């Protein structure tokens, strides 16, 4: 079961080359392709996401795209650059100028179809296709107008496939332009209709944890980012290693989702650590456990108890008691059951694995579907109602043949959004 | 001599098939390469074991089972495993893409891809039996193969074979191991579907056999294995009356005439005595009537229930070991004063016994421990309908929301399954709660 | 902490069970349909036994005893007696009882004609048979049958009805509790044999006094009546009445135990009764009624609702005695 | 308590005892619910792809 990574924009590659380290050290995959490590728990399913060369060398199934050089260059010229199959590298030079029309209808357009042929050569190579997973932001161009486009093109190709993302959401407190909530907006719009799996990765709970927590005084993208691939590594845990789970994209969605656009997960970590610095004692099980259900721990800033958990999945990483899991994930429910609908019975499953990643001797990582999601929806319809309740900015858009019409459909479509996430949180 | 046919559907199912097998093997003297010492009739036999095994022209003696699962990864592991020369590669279906704990895509999307390669080796194994009985069907309740895949499969077999009888041994869906949230939806969707066209259910709730695990075995937090071996020596207990010399239930049709009076009612409890642990270095062993008394103990029970507030309408106790007649009566009139067993009345209140005198198997290094008797008790009380409740109240909560609904609707199903399914449901638990009064 | 849910709204008594619970602050009352409770004070019809104890890391207890109607409905009780031989069709405390539907009474209605024997009887009180039989009829649905007692104790001054009710606990370990504190719902009206249509002086229903003069409440606590039974017959509470009433308490719930018992059940009961007593003129006790959702007298709940939490809800969950421990 | 029908044999014994005595559709049918299912999921993707266009 073969997983398709895409990466678009500077935001996606980043994040997306950090990922392919991480998790290529946690496989024991080099720079160069060549596999070095101890356990056999690390090849089993290493073929989800890399491709098995000849020399027996391992190609990350990774297809990168950005309207740009820039990023993409680095990328290249990264630790781990060399491990990307170089044919995969589909580029534009115009850039997308931060404007999400410039991404999905003018400059985009030009692009796409080279996007879709690497996608086809890989997909064609795979024994049995799961879906896609794409990581990009929401705030600039190319990730989230032009990430859109793919991800409507892709559902058309491979209408029966999974589609996954792990979308970056904008914040004033970490923000490149106004236009943001715009760009955002209509992203969101399109990301309701056409994925079964979002990660709601935000700026803002990324940054609160650079700063509140990590006592970082003045956070880079690197400590976001270094906050973004933890939290990527956790999440994708229960398909890259094997396990009592051994899950899959679909039933993943099958069990996360009741209700088709209510898909975007609040995904949180635990320990928070920053960058270099380690520290030595190992958690207990119990700090684990409450402190991966801390809103303190969420990377999407949004106050659970503000909410309840329609769904939630936790995995649990390293050499621990599966009674002792069992027993305080147990004991978090029972106590906090408030915030856990009673119309899904036994709504919060849990996994473990014994490989713990880099750095830490054990970890916990957390997917929540709660309804507090919702608050990152307003916050986002707030900042776009107060420019566009002016017309702000808009020109930038109306001059790539974008209306009026189309903006009021995409902040409708959110507030709609919100409007359900609000229906089960009082059901 | 009448053959039975074993189909082993899904996850739960095939590695339940697994367990049970190489129990079946080692108690036979069946060797892992399919060679029985023992016969003498080589490449041959209406033997009592033939009935569930084969022999071939080289002696080898061959299980008559399908395994059939929608994904590879769990038949696989039977491909390479310890008796992987015991199955004969065609009765070992695997397909690509799994139902994804969906009911209807095991059903409709990828069941009907696939009902007719099974069909097709299912009766490429009815054509080498003189004289089938039927078939033993293993499943999960909660799987989408298991529940979805299952229904599709029990609803041709009672077309192409309305004469055979069908056997279920049904995982019910605990939460404590259980990997998906659907588990419900799945369970009533399936029962309604096969409802009428299983002969006879046995329900193992994996709750009961887990903690049964945990308390009489000492086992932190039991594996699949250990509840397999655990389940499987339950099931050998169930057929070992098809397999060896005796006169209770020798056919597949004895277990409706025996247990099943009422058709729909057709979920016999199962209690097992004693579960002994093999760590336990000193353990004074079990009479005839403490293992008796044990069967009447809910702690023992395949599903947590309380047979004092429903009613019997039969009893079977099958022992295995060092019993005679006259301890069990002795047993069962002690055991008579004390308990609280009410029959209905268009029934006699009364057992019958099956006593196999070799003692039960354990595998070596498992976690039961060699015992000189043992007992297991089929029961059908009314007070089961209790997991029925149970499964009902969990689906009524989700599908008052209707969560989860969109992922069966897209696949083919109809809203309209949902109730049709549920209603089935609530004129069973009816039925039970009519009789139980 | 501890969690609970609420599924009796009208329970005076578990009203307070639940105030005085919270104020713990160690349990937490949940939404009556959250299936993530220890403790479920339950409802009086259809409560859902076959749910409780699947709940893992939860143990789960409840106050009720799945099986106890048996004991606590007229025409059942009135079974009970004649079939189980503990009890057997003999037994001196329970008056002659038959049950009649509508759609041996006579015979031995007759055996006392035979005598010209008093033959008064209850539901609804009666002297001739026909009088009796065609009120069961009148009604539709099951009714049961006794010997009225025609010589009840009679308190002076007042020549006065009365009845005990003795609150009774059965805790999850099936140890028997009676509560010291009994009451006598006593009738204000000279109990007159010949017009038994005298209701009021016949039933000593608190309700049915729709009073107040000899006793606040037509009730008597047990202080009172003991002093009564000193100065008016030379004997106690103790000797003369509670002695036997601790035999038939104890009778009936040994009788039942091994239909009820949550020994080795998944989930657990403990219940509180109400045993309704008659006293004759010679000292006798009767059992009349079982209730099994008895209403305590105001006075007591204070005291009652506390001694429930600690013997039947702080054994189970941990955070001289109000009781008597029946001792089998 | 009455024993009622004791079989022996070299495996064991069986026998009763009394304590007490008393007081489908076709293969058609099939295909077509089935081809319905497939239709319904046909249009469904059809609409999709429709919306898509
Ligand atoms: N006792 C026991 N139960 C099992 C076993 N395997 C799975 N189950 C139960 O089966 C339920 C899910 O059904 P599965 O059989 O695993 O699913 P499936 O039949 O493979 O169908 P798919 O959805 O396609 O995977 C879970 O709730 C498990 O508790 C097993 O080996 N032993
Ligand atoms: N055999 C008998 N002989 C004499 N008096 C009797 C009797 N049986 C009952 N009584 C009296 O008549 C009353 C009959 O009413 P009954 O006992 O049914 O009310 P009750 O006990 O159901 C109310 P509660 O349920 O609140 O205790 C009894 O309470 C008692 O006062
Ligand atoms: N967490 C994180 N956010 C980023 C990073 N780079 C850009 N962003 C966010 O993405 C938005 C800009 O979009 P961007 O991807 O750079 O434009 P694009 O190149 O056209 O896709 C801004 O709001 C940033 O906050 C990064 O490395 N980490
Ligand atoms: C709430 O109910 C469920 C939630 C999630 C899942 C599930 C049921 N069952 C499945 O098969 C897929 N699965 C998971 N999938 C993935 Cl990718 N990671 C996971 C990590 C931890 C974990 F506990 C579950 C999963
Ligand atoms: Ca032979
Ligand atoms: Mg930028
Ligand atoms: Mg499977």
């Amino acid at each position: 079961r073969e997983i398709v990574h895409i990466q678009a924009g500077q935001c996606g590659n980043q994040i997306g080359a950090k990922f392919w380290e991480v998790i290529s050290d946690e496989h024991g995959i080099d720079p160069t392709g060549s596999y070095h490590g101890d356990s056999d728990l690390q090849l089993e399913r290493i073929n989800v996401y890399y491709n098995e060369a000849t020399g027996n060398k391992y190609v990350p199934r990774a297809i990168l795209v950005d309207l740009e050089p820039g990023t993409m260059d680095s990328v290249r010229s990264g630790p781990f650059g060399q491990i990307f199959r170089p044919d995969n590298f589909v580029f534009g030079q115009s850039g997308a100028g931060n404007n999400w029309a410039k991404g999905h209808y003018t400059e985009g357009a030009e692009l796409v179809d080279s996007v879709l042929d690497v996608v086809r050569k890989e997909s064609e190579s795979c024994d049995c296709l799961q879906g896609f997973q794409l990581t990009h932001s929401l705030g600039g161009g190319t990730g989230s107008g032009m990430g859109t486009l793919l991800i409507s093109k892709i559902r058309e190709e491979y209408p029966d496939r999974i589609m996954n993302t792990f979308s970056v959401m904008p914040s004033p407190k970490v923000s490149d332009t106004v236009v943001e909530p715009y760009n955002a907006t209509l992203s969101v719009h399109q990301l309701v209709e056409n994925t079964d799996e979002t990660y709601c990765i935000d700026n803002e709970a990324l940054y609160d944890i650079c700063f509140r927590t990590l006592k970082l005084t003045t956070p880079t993208y690197g400590d976001l980012n270094h906050l973004v691939s933890a939290t990527m590594s956790g999440v994708t845990t229960c398909l890259r290693f094997p396990g009592q789970l051994n899950a899959d994209l679909r039933k993943l969605a099958v069990n996360m989702v009741p209700f088709p656009r209510l898909h975007f997960f609040m995904p949180g970590f635990a320990p928070l650590t920053s960058r270099g610095s380690q520290q030595y004692r190992a958690l207990t099980v119990p700090e684990l456990t409450q402190q991966m259900f801390d809103s303190k721990n969420m990377m999407a800033a949004c106050d659970p108890r503000h909410g309840r958990y329609l769904t939630v999945a936790a995995i649990f990483r390293g050499r621990m008691s599966m009674k002792e899991v069992d027993e305080q994930m147990l004991n978090v429910q029972n106590k906090n059951s408030s915030y856990f609908v009673e119309w899904i019975p036994n709504n919060v499953k849990t996994a473990v694995c014994d490989i713990p990643p880099r750095g830490l001797k054990m970890s916990a990582t957390f997917i929540g579907n709660s309804t507090a999601i919702q608050e990152l929806f307003k916050r986002i319809s707030e900042q776009f109602t107060a420019m566009f309740r002016r017309k702000a900015f808009l020109h930038w858009y109306t001059g790539e043949g974008m209306d009026e019409m189309e903006f009021t459909e995409a902040e409708s479509n959110m507030n709609d959004l919100v409007s359900e996430y609000q229906q089960y949180q009082d059901a | 001599m009448r053959e039975c046919i074993s189909i082993h559907v899904g996850q739960a199912g095939v590695q339940i098939g697994n367990a049970c097998w190489e129990l079946y093997c080692l108690e036979h003297g069946i060797q892992p390469d399919g060679q029985m010492p023992s016969d003498k009739t080589i490449g041959g036999g209406d033997d009592s074991f033939n009935t569930f095994f084969s022999e071939t022209g080289a002696g080898k003696h061959v299980p008559r089972a399908v395994f059939v699962d929608l994904e590879p990864t769990v038949i696989d592991e039977v491909r390479t495993g310890t008796y992987r020369q015991l199955f004969h590669p065609e009765q070992l279906i695997t397909g690509k893409e799994d139902a994804a704990n969906n009911y209807a895509r095991g059903h409709y999307t990828i069941g009907k891809e696939i009902i007719d390669l099974v069909l097709d080796r299912i009766r490429k194994l009815a054509d080498q039996c003189t004289g089938l009985q039927g078939f033993l069907v293993f499943h999960s309740f909660g799987g989408g193969t298991g529940s979805g895949f299952t229904s599709l499969l029990m609803e041709r077999l009672s077309v192409d074979y309305g004469k055979k009888s069908k056997l279920e041994f049904s995982i019910y869906p605990a939460p404590q191991v259980s990997t998906a949230v659907v588990e419900p939806y799945n369970s009533i969707l399936t029962t309604h579907t096969t409802l009428e066209h299983s002969d006879c259910a046995f329900m193992v709730d994996n709750e009961a056999i887990y903690d049964i695990c945990r308390r009489n075995l000492d086992i932190e937090r039991p594996t699949y294995t250990n509840l397999n071996r655990l389940i499987s020596q339950i099931v050998s207990s169930i057929t070992a009356s098809l397999r060896f010399d005796g006169a209770l239930n020798v056919d597949l049709t004895e277990f409706q005439t025996n247990l099943v009076p009422y058709p729909r009612i057709h979920f016999p409890l199962a209690t097992y005595a004693p579960v002994i642990s093999a760590e336990k270095a000193y353990h004074e062993q079990l009479s005839v009537a403490e293992i008796t008394n044990a069967c009447f103990e809910p702690a023992n029970q395949m599903v947590k229930c309380d047979p004092r507030h429903g009613k019997y309408m039969a009893c079977c106790l099958l022992y295995r070991g060092d019993v005679v007649p006259k301890d069990v009566n002795a047993a069962i009139a002690t055991i008579k004063t004390k308990r609280s067993i009410q029959f209905v009345d268009w029934c006699p209140t009364g057992f019958k016994v099956g006593i196999n005198y070799q003692p039960p198997t354990v595998v070596p290094g498992g976690d039961l421990a060699k015992v000189q008797r043992a007992v297991c008790m089929l029961s059908n009380t009314t007070a089961i309908a209790e997991a029925w409740a149970r499964l009902d109240h969990k689906f009524d909560l989700m599908y008052a929301k209707r969560a989860f609904v969109h992922w069966y609707v897209g696949e083919g199903m109809e809203e309209g399954e949902f109730s049709e399914a549920r209603e089935d449901m609530a004129a069973l638990e009816k039925d039970y709660e009519e009789v139980g009064v | 902490m501890y969690t609970f849910v609420v599924r009796d709204e009208n329970s005076s008594v578990y009203a307070e069970v639940s105030r005085l619970l919270l104020a713990t602050g160690q349990w937490k009352r949940l939404r009556k349909d959250n299936p993530r409770f220890n403790l479920m004070l339950g409802e009086r019809n259809r409560l859902p036994f076959g749910r409780l104890g699947h709940e893992p890391g939860l143990v789960q207890l409840v106050n009720y005893y799945r099986g106890a109607d048996k004991l606590c409905r007229k025409a059942s009780l009135v079974k009970l007696i004649k079939t189980s031989p503990e009890l057997s069709e003999s037994c001196t405390w329970f008056p002659e009882s038959y049950v009649i539907y509508p759609t041996v009474f006579l015979a031995a209605y007759n055996r006392r004609r035979e005598g010209r024997e008093g033959n008064v009887w209850i539901a609804l009180i009666s002297s001739e048979a026909s009088e009796l039989l065609d009120f069961i009829d009148e009604q539709g649905q099951v009714h049961v049958i006794q010997k009225y007692l025609e010589k009840p104790l009679l308190l002076e001054p007042g020549h006065r009805k009365f009845d005990i009710r003795s609150w009774v606990l059965v805790d999850h370990l099936y140890n028997i509790y009676l509560y010291r504190e009994g009451v006598l719902r006593t009738s204000s009206e000279p109990y007159n044999s010949a017009n038994f249509q005298d209701k009021t002086c016949h039933l000593t229903n608190h309700c049915i006094q729709k009073y107040g003069r000899y006793e606040e409440g037509n009730e008597m606590f047990f202080e009172e009546f003991n002093q009564y039974l000193m100065d008016a017959l030379n004997t106690t509470l103790e000797n003369s009445i509670l002695l036997q009433i601790k035999h038939i308490i104890r009778s009936c719930l040994m009788c039942i135990e091994p239909a009820i018992s949550t020994k080795h059940l998944h989930y657990q009961s403990f219940q509180l009764f109400g045993f309704d007593f008659m006293v004759d003129e010679e000292l006798k006790v009767w059992l009349i009624e079982v209730n099994g959702a008895p209403a305590c007298a105001q006075k007591l709940y204070a005291e009652l609702c506390q001694g429930i939490v600690d013997v039947a809800i702080s054994s189970v969950f941990p955070l001289t005695s109000i009781f008597i421990k029946l001792h089998h | 308590m009455e024993v009622i029908e004791l079989n022996k044999c070299t495996s064991g014994q069986s026998f009763e005892v009394i304590l007490k005595p008393p007081s489908d559709p076709s293969l058609e049918e099939i295909q077509k619910k089935l081809e319905a299912a497939e239709e319904r999921r046909k249009y469904q993707e059809a609409e999709l792809l429709k919306h898509l266009a």
